[PDB]
């Protein structure tokens, strides 16, 4: 996260952190939707140009973490992967259309103060929250500068921005999978997601029944906190057919 | 199910710093 | 630079 603020203690229970097990590395934030699912970017997971390939056994994700390197004993949990799931058109080659994941868990994650799942947005909810101006919140581990690391969970607070505003700030094709969010040069304020917050996810309070829910995931971007660009999300409500599916099984 | 409140913040009736910025954006 | 992690997670 470029231009944010160390998170609360307990201010994001659903932030989960994708570890890498050989070398000790972070791999890509993700979020807990339930006991036993976590929710993240299919770039975290299959990325061919970069040679990234990861199966359920490279991996282990540590739930209920504010600090970045230490193991916090009596705090958070790391679990295993049981399965894998990328949705099967996730398109890799051009935009990252569809770039979203599902990783069960061989155990069920205990609640606790500092672990609890974000809610998956409905239809209403959806229509309701994702209007350009309406701010959300991103959380992660990532780089501090798009050029270093923070030593806690960082949070962002990000407008979303106008479909013909985010399409014109980039060559790249934008697909209806996808929202960008972030202030215009104009507005003062700055901040972004950037390497090492991918997965992670955008969240908004609603005011209708004060619960946080997922309205994106930390997809992609052209460098990090760039005067004139935004942050790219993957757009949840517009792929939970699919989540559904993979968690009806 | 109990989805999205925080034990820490809405289970207690506490508010973190930077929610009424979201808040007051949706207008 | 990640302290390492009790050998029962692997
Ligand atoms: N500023 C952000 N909001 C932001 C920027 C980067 C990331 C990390 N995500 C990734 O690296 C994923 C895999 C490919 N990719 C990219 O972002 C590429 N940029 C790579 C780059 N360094 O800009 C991006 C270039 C345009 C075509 C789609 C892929 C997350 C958030
Ligand atoms: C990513 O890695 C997986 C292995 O984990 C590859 O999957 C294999 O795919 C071949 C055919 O393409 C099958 O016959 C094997 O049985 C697969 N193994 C598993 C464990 O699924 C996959 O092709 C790799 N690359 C991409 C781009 O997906
Ligand atoms: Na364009
Ligand atoms: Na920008």
């Amino acid at each position: 996260i470029v231009e944010g603020s160390d998170a609360e203690i307990g201010m994001s229970p659903w932030q989960v952190m994708l570890f890498r097990k050989s070398p000790q590395e972070l791999l890509c934030g993700a979020s807990l939707i339930s006991d036993r699912w976590v929710l993240t970017a299919a770039h975290c997971l299959l990325y061919p140009p970069w040679d990234k390939n990861f199966t359920e056994n490279d991996l282990l994700v540590r739930i209920g973490k504010h600090s970045r390197t230490r193991y916090e004993r009596n705090i958070e949990k790391i679990s295993m992967l049981e399965k894998i799931y990328i949705h099967p058109r996730y398109n890799w080659r051009e935009n990252l259309d569809r770039d979203i994941a599902l990783m069960k868990l061989k155990k069920p994650v205990a609640f606790s103060d500092y672990i609890h799942p974000v809610c998956l947005p409905d239809r209403e909810t959806a229509a309701s929250l994702l209007q350009a101006g309406y701010k959300g919140r991103v959380t992660g581990w990532g780089n501090l500068k798009e050029t270093g690391q923070p030593s806690v969970l960082q949070v962002v607070n990000l407008p979303i921005v106008e479909r013909p505003v985010c399409k014109d700030s980039t060559r790249i094709r934008i697909t209806d999978n996808m929202f960008c969010a972030g202030y215009k040069p104009d507005e003062g304020k700055r901040g972004d997601a950037c390497e090492g917050d991918s997965g992670g996810p955008f969240v908004m309070k609603s005011p209708f029944n004060n619960r946080w829910y997922q309205m994106g995931i930390v997809s992609w971007g052209e460098g990090c906190d760039r005067d004139g660009k935004y942050g790219f999300y993957t757009h949840v409500f517009r792929l939970k057919k699919w989540i559904q599916k993979v968690i009806d099984q | 199910a109990d989805c999205g409140l925080r034990p820490l913040f809405e289970k207690k009736s506490l508010e973190d710093k930077t929610e009424r910025e979201l808040l007051e954006s949706y207008i | 630079d990640f302290e390492e992690i009790p050998e029962e997670y692997l």
